[PDB]
């Protein structure tokens, strides 16, 4: 049992238009795949659902969330979310820079206009108050106060168009100051026009059921490898169409990195709310945040619809990756999980960690060949035998699949034992980098975890008394035979 | 990449009584499986047959370091495998077991005997363990 929200509850902390979240039941159950959203700015959801255009994968700009601006992107990103904050507030504008000239014509930016209506949904929600008059060179204007001390704001009478300024004494975190000047928002290019843009369903991931894969791979393709003889060449083939077909995602023009039947499932949502009326266009602009692997976000809070059409909601990561461990990726859905996620992330250099199962394990199996090198290779970033990578390389030797259980383990086990000898060796003779000789004593122990693994499968250092570390060839094979019984 | 880059040339050094790293093709191969790879004495001939027509029959990192320049473009999927690899531990355990393969398999349409599946755990099982870990799962879909 783990404590989150359900329903209504749940919906209302989403931030998804209700209309659509409701739209989207339909879609989860009769592709019998979890969708997983992102937060979304809930001073936005009045605003898609009015029919806003939600922003592309090209514009970067925050949303705002508070002020006469909220939920739609100032182009001033010192207006958005992130107000207050310098590196995040500068890496921003930078952006919305870059929106405005690589994208000529594509994007643009223009005055923010307040319609007598929305004033209202925000006098609601408590973001700004209508005010006292103010004329200013023959101009009415009427003051919109809020409760931040850095600007100071205001809505024309004629246009609508509403203006900021600093108040006398503050400065702005860029360090400037300033005095009556129109609000910018990011706009889109619509039929030559220019149209405001809110924010996005941001899809945080797609988990579909593993049949549901099926029907993607070709009823053709399937046969030509569920009806070989040999069960090798099989299981390859059988595993890479589930990746092919299932699990690889490519780089596309506008919608990020994403997979095939993601741009279908993607699709069918933006039609799917088309049909509730939501007329500013699509409404899901790109692939689901596993696939962002140079800046990514971790929200504390999840939402999820799934496959049965009801209404979830993770109070915090912890939880969010408990819910997806019992009923996602241990129930037979389809799900990975972002490559970035126990790493540094490139972009915003985050640390998002994540519980990967083949790590877990690492203790327990001995290094291939690779890993040792590979190993070599990061190792040498803080700084002869190539025996222990060839005895490596021995152990996992896919020409073993002729023998025995029986047979395997003994020779593995004793591989083992012949990689963990030339590596004793190598430490009894030079300390060569304090931390080589830490690897060593680690990969000595992953050694000892695994072969001893493999004899109390079947039946350690006890036995490593009695071998021939001396000559060389099978002679010391035959002696250990022996030994094991 | 830049750390990729740096590992065929960590390797290479691992083995050449010349120094220069300036190795043989009668230990090419040596050093392209030690660092994961499976050729043929075939694949070996038309490659070096092209860019190294100098008739010594030496290699370096800077001719190594651009062979694999090529191969080590569809084979990268090294990634959708492991992602893969993933999908089948339905437990968590770190190891892919017949009761998993199993239902990876009757999920997406070919049931199997608890005979045939015993099977492909076998045939792929490496180590005897009854199980297939990552490492293995690897071979299994690489070499
Ligand atoms: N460029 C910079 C400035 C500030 C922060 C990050 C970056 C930025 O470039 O990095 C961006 C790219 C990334 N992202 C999301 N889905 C993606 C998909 N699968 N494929 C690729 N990337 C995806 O997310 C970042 C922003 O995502 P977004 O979806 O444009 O806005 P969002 O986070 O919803 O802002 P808001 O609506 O709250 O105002
Ligand atoms: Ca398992
Ligand atoms: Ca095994
Ligand atoms: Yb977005």
């Amino acid at each position: 049992r783990i404590d989150v929200l359900k329903g209504e509850k749940a919906l209302k902390a989403s931030g998804l238009v209700p209309e659509h979240a409701d739209a989207f039941k339909k879609i989860a159950r009769e592709l019998n795949t979890y969708i997983l959203f992102r937060p979304v700015n809930k001073l936005a959801t009045n605003l898609i659902k009015s029919g806003v255009a939600t922003k592309g994968l090209n514009v970067h700009g925050k949303s705002s969330d508070w002020g006469p601006v909220a939920g739609y992107i100032p182009f001033d990103q010192d207006l958005s979310k992130k107000h207050g904050q310098q590196l995040a507030v500068e890496k921003g504008n930078l952006e919305n820079k870059k929106s405005i000239t690589e994208h000529e014509g594509e994007i643009g930016k223009i005055p923010l206009k307040l319609d007598h209506l929305r004033i209202e949904e925000l006098k609601e929600n408590g973001i700004i108050l209508k005010g006292k008059k103010e004329i200013d060179n023959g101009k009415k204007y009427y003051l919109l106060e809020s409760n931040n001390q850095v600007y100071e704001f205001r809505i024309s009478d004629e246009n609508n168009e509403v203006q900021y300024k600093t108040k006398e004494g503050k400065i702005t975190v860029l360090g400037e100051k300033f005095n009556w000047r129109n609000i910018e928002v990011m706009a889109k290019n619509v039929e030559g026009v220019l149209k405001p843009l809110t924010a996005d369903y941001d899809l945080f991931a797609l988990a579909p059921s593993l049949t549901e894969i099926k029907k993607q791979i070709p009823q053709k393709e399937w046969d030509k490898v569920v009806n070989t003889p040999n069960s090798l060449e099989k299981q390859k083939g059988v595993t890479n169409l589930l990746i092919k077909y299932g699990i690889e995602r490519k780089p596309d023009s506008t919608k990020g990195t994403l997979s095939n039947w993601q741009k279908q499932m993607l699709d069918r949502l933006n039609e799917a709310v088309k049909y509730t009326g939501y007329t500013g266009g699509d409404v899901v602009n790109h692939g689901t945040e596993q696939d962002n692997e140079e800046f990514p976000e971790k929200d504390n809070e999840i939402f999820i619809i799934n496959p049965e059409g009801e209404f979830i909601l993770t109070k915090n990561w912890e939880m969010t990756g408990r819910f997806i461990e019992k009923n996602i990726t241990g129930k037979d859905y389809l799900y990975y999980f972002n490559r970035s996620y126990n790493k540094i992330a490139p972009g915003n250099k985050a640390y998002i960690e994540w519980t990967d199962p083949i790590t877990k394990a690492k203790i327990n199996t001995i290094p291939t060949s690779a890993e040792f090198i590979k190993n070599l290779s990061s190792i040498r970033r803080s700084s002869s035998v190539k025996k222990i990578a060839g005895y490596l390389s021995d152990y996992y030797n896919s020409a073993n699949h002729i023998f025995s259980q029986e047979k395997k383990r003994k020779i593995s086990i004793f591989r083992g034992i012949q990689a963990y000898n030339e590596i004793e060796n190598v430490l009894k003779s030079k300390q060569i980098a304090p931390e080589y000789k830490n690897y060593f004593q680690y990969l000595k122990e992953r050694i000892t975890n695994q072969v001893q693994l493999l004899l109390t499968h079947q039946k350690f250092k006890l036995l490593y008394k009695q071998l021939n570390f001396t000559e060389n060839e099978t002679d010391n094979f035959e002696v250990f035979q022996k030994i094991i019984d | 990449t830049e750390e990729q880059i740096a590992e065929f040339k960590e390797a290479f050094s691992l083995f050449d009584k010349d120094g220069d790293g300036t190795i043989t093709t009668k230990e090419l191969g040596t050093v392209m499986r030690s660092l994961g790879q499976n050729p043929t004495e075939a694949e070996l001939q038309d490659m070096i047959n092209e860019v190294d027509a100098d008739g010594n029959g030496t290699i370096d990192f800077p001719e190594f370091l651009t062979m694999m320049a090529r191969k080590m473009k569809d084979t990268d999927s090294e990634e959708e495998i492991r992602e893969a690899f993933r999908v089948f531990d339905k437990d968590g355990n770190g190891y892919i077991s017949a009761a998993e393969l199993r239902h990876v398999m009757t999920n997406l349409g070919e049931k199997l005997t608890d005979e045939e599946v015993d099977e492909m755990i076998r045939e792929a099982d490496i180590d005897g363990d009854g199980q297939v870990n990552y490492e293995e799962f690897v071979q299994m879909m690489t070499a």
